């Protein structure tokens, strides 16, 4: 069947690890683990279509971001996460695009922009400013929240469908 | 297979690549043909079957990048001296009883996973790799670290969770670069007073350990954002600890021997957003602990010793999860109704013969638990939680349920099991949103109001050891189905 190789960049502590288990175990990890490097292969049905979800979880924290160069290498589409409630995490993303443009050295690169922990009251980085920075690059934005799962599955099927129109 | 193996290694000199992936090939022997890649500055082999590296290896003198995880190995080859500009070195999930004696001679490296491994001692020659930022031993069989290190004053994270530590050298002061030091689930007795000298820690795990006491110098690390001592023996806090880390966003002292709130007043909760205090002694929570605590919205204080609240509990008013389970409490006051702010209440496990009327001011009330009380009745205040979506009322003397329980219109769980209950009001029609009806150890039950058809989304029930006289036995010998379209009919 056909595979989709994902890739979940962004700072540490914006959620990457609690979306991905959301995704992929339907629940809500409380507990705050760093991450080196994780690896997942979860088969699901997107817009009709059986396939096999392979999600490379990398690091956010850059002394445990040795090799992170070569994950990247290896992906098909990357989810940019940010958490809303960082505006650090939310600057860091144009460093994260184009570190990912150099290393698969291309221009057009399956990419989605993420804005995690939209379950918390109060935030600090302005939606429109997400929205208008992910039009800039040709690519979506979408709100998630790991802990009510909210956008989960959005964020992840709209990234599969970018990689398809590369495809196609 | 190794047919690739083999022909992927030409492959690579003929491209002249500086980056070799032959990850997750199943090899066994890496061939000795790979001295001829002296180009190579990655070498990537995780997810194999090694068990040991070929001398050839230590031809790759330009490699700055080794990753290894995931193997079989035991060992490393002495020819590794000669990758004298080596970075990051990935060993984990391996099977090393101890570092490797090539790899304390490795002084470039900056970066080592030793995780998930057999390690049993951590040399003195670690002083040799000063240039790391990343030292990650976790998961480990490591019972002492040396004095050496506090050597490594450019480490950024010293993971030694998981291992076997009794105490940690008190050199680990020299390590200022430390934001990141974890030592949870060990065998700590105590804590060096020299862990105030890390001035940029801001993360430190010490849960699962075997801690009597916090040093007063941990107030020095003000840049902490939790405080997670779950799981130790611990009773007080040092003075001003709690107020001195003005950057805390939780506080967990669970699994300890509080048997009183820690002392400092109501400065020391001004910053954190949580507080969990459950499996303690804690014989009363002190009257107006929180009236500086503004932002903590989730207090526990399940398993402990509280018999009655503190009269100003009603002020707690940005409260808005609060678990007093397993407690001796017998009486929630009327004051609760000023909780307006409250969306999950766990009072399982307790002595409460009765609820007040002021329960129905919670307004934003969504769960509410009362597993394993003493309750005769429940207050017809109930039906004004309009937020409701599970209650849980298993294991009490319930007999009726107020009739103004239809009024739950987002009621989605009713847990009426092990309770006397002659009968459900006719008003449980009304629950639109109601999925699951836990029935079952009502043995006065013999009757289902006909109007219970009414729940369409009633999905789960159970009616174990209900007598349901009333109804032909032939229909409740089926199950939850069967009760189901019987009640459709007579409507
Ligand atoms: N309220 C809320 N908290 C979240 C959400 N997602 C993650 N968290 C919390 O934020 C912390 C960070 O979680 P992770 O998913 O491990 O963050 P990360 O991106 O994996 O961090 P790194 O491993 O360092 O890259 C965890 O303690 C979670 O409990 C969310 O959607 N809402
Ligand atoms: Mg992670």
């Amino acid at each position: 069947m056909t595979e989709y190789k994902l890739v979940v960049v962004g700072a540490g502590g914006v959620g990457k690890s609690a979306l991905t288990i959301q995704l992929i175990q339907n629940h809500f990890v409380d507990e705050y683990d760093p991450t080196i490097e994780d690896s997942y292969r979860k088969q699901v049905v997107i817009d009709g279509e059986t396939c096999l979800l392979d999600i490379l979880d990398t690091a956010g924290r850059e002394e445990y971001s040795a090799m992170r160069d070569q994950y990247m290498r290896t992906g098909e589409g990357f989810l940019c996460v940010f958490a809303i409630n960082n505006s650090k995490s939310f600057a860091d993303i144009n460093l994260y695009r184009e570190q990912i443009k150099r290393v698969k050295d291309s221009d057009d690169v399956p990419m989605v922009l993420v804005g995690n922990k939209c379950d918390l009251p109060t935030r600090t980085v302005d939606t429109k400013q997400a929205h208008e920075l992910a039009k800039s690059y040709g690519i979506p934005f979408i709100e998630t929240s790991a802990k009510t799962r909210q956008g989960v599955e959005d964020a992840f099927y709209t990234l599969v469908r970018e990689i398809r129109q590369y495809r196609m | 297979s190794n047919a690739e193996v083999i022909k992927e290694l030409n492959k690579c000199r003929e491209e002249n690549s500086m980056r070799l992936d032959l990850s997750k090939r199943s090899i066994h022997i890496l061939p000795s043909s790979i001295k001829e890649l002296t180009q190579l500055t990655e070498l990537y082999l995780y997810s194999n079957k090694l068990q040991s590296l070929p001398a050839e290896v230590g031809c790759l003198v330009n490699l700055m990048t080794l990753a290894l995880s995931e193997n079989s190995l035991t060992s490393l080859p002495d020819s590794l001296d000669n990758l004298k500009k080596l970075r990051m070195l990935d060993l984990r999930h391996n099977k090393l009883r101890e570092i490797p004696s090539v790899v304390y001679r490795l002084d470039s490296l900056t970066t080592l996973y030793l995780r998930f491994n057999r390690i049993t001692t951590v040399e003195k020659d670690i002083k040799n790799l000063s240039k790391l930022s990343m030292l990650s031993i976790r998961e480990n069989k490591i019972k002492q670290l040396p004095a050496e290190i506090g050597e490594l004053c450019n480490l950024i994270t010293l993971d030694v969770a998981h291992n076997q530590l009794e105490h940690l050298p008190k050199e680990i002061g020299n390590c200022t670069q430390i934001t990141n030091l974890d030592l949870q689930h060990n065998e700590l007795l105590d804590l060096p007073d020299t862990i105030g000298n890390l001035s940029s820690l801001s993360r430190l795990g010490l849960r699962y350990n075997r801690l009597s006491a916090i040093p007063r110098s941990l107030a020095k690390c003000s840049a902490l954002e939790e405080l997670n001592l779950e799981n130790n023996n611990i009773s007080t806090l040092p003075e001003s600890l709690l107020s001195s880390l003005v950057k805390l966003n939780s506080l967990t002292l669970a699994r300890n021997c509080f048997q009183l709130y820690p002392v400092g007043g109501p400065s020391q909760f001004s910053t954190i957003y949580s507080l969990n205090m459950e499996h303690n002694r804690i014989n009363k929570i002190p009257f107006g602990i929180f009236s500086r605590a503004k932002v903590l919205s989730k207090l526990n204080m399940k398993d402990n010793q509280l018999t009655s609240l503190p009269l100003d509990f009603g002020t707690w008013t940005s409260m808005v999860e609060l678990n007093l389970a397993t407690n001796q409490l017998t009486k929630i006051p009327e004051d609760v109704s000023g909780l307006v702010s409250l969306e999950v209440l766990i009072l399982s496990n307790n002595l409460l013969k009765k609820l007040p009327h002021g329960l129905g001011n919670l307004r934003k009330l969504r769960e509410l638990d009362l597993e394993e009380n003493k309750l005769e009745s429940l207050p017809n205040e109930i039906a004004y939680l309009k937020d409701l979506q599970k209650l849980v009322l298993t294991n009490n003397q319930l007999t009726t349920l107020p009739r103004g329980i239809g009024h739950l219109t987002n009621l989605t769980h009713l847990g009426l099991g092990e309770n006397l209950l002659t009968h459900l009001p006719e008003e449980i029609g009304t629950l639109e949103n109601l999925e699951e009806l836990y029935l079952n150890d009502n043995p006065n039950l013999h009757s289902l109001p006909f109007e219970l058809a009414l729940c369409s989304k009633l999905s789960i029930m159970s009616i174990e050891n209900c007598p349901l006289s009333h109804l032909p036995p032939q229909i409740v010998a089926g199950g939850p189905s069967f009760i189901i379209q019987f009640l459709k009919m007579q409507g």
